């Protein structure tokens, strides 16, 4: 793991999160 | 899917916890190269 | 109820990120300076 | 249940914002001993 | 985007998850 | 509280949130 793949990663699940939040 | 928010939250943590050592070990690598 | 938790812990979350890339990049300006 | 998992997570979270604060005030440190 | 606001953020929203957490 | 506590705790609340998300 590395910090490029770190920060993906983080992006994608922020959104995940915020997605999923709208909708419970 | 309150569940899967809390499960997502969970891999967001885990990457904190992954960023925060990955610095403390340099961090402490630069403090005992300067002692 | 749980909702609002998780939307709480989610900005405080975002806090942390912050924090972490800001020593990221704080860190790395270091240890390229003393190379 | 799921209210379990959100408040074991919150101590998480604080055992984060920990180690961020640590890290800060001593990279600040050594920041200003280089300058 | 001061450290300072970090840390006052910080405070106000684990005071309210708290508040949540405990109401709930 | 030193580094290897701050560790070890990391490691016993990871176990218990995903213990709970397994029985969520």
């Amino acid at each position: 793991m590395t910090w490029e793949e770190w920060d993906l990663k983080i992006e994608l699940y922020t959104l995940k999160i915020e997605l999923l939040i709208k909708k419970s | 899917n309150l569940l899967r928010a809390i499960e997502a939250q969970q891999h967001l943590l885990q990457l904190t916890v992954w960023g925060i050592k990955q610095l403390q070990a340099r961090l402490l690598a630069v403090e005992r190269y300067l002692k």
